[PDB]
């Protein structure tokens, strides 16, 4: 996400893919971030930022 | 150190919800250090 953006759009649904399948695969247990509660709270907030993604997609196909 | 703690207050409740909490304290602790 830092080096660039836009066509790293659909790179990051693959991401959120994955990210939700190890969750899936890592049901009961907790796991922590450092540099920490990034569980399923932050993961839920992710989904959000693909929410976004797709409606500024959406937007951008009805522009042409 | 602060794992062994834990451990400490772990043989305390024998002799956890509560464990969860110390273990964000220490998060929280940790997050200082970082700042």
């Amino acid at each position: 996400r830092e080096v660039r953006t836009l066509r790293g759009l659909q790179k990051q649904v693959n991401s959120y893919l994955a990210c939700l399948n190890c969750l899936r695969l890592i049901r009961p247990e907790y796991a922590w971030i450092v540099q920490s509660q990034i569980e399923i709270l932050e993961l839920r907030d992710l989904e959000k930022e693909y929410v976004l993604a797709q409606t500024r997609l959406t937007l951008a196909k009805h522009n042409p | 150190g602060c794992e062994l703690e834990k451990l400490h207050t772990k043989v305390m409740s024998l002799c956890y919800t509560a464990k969860d909490r110390l273990a964000q304290s220490e998060m929280a602790k940790r997050v200082a250090n970082i700042l």
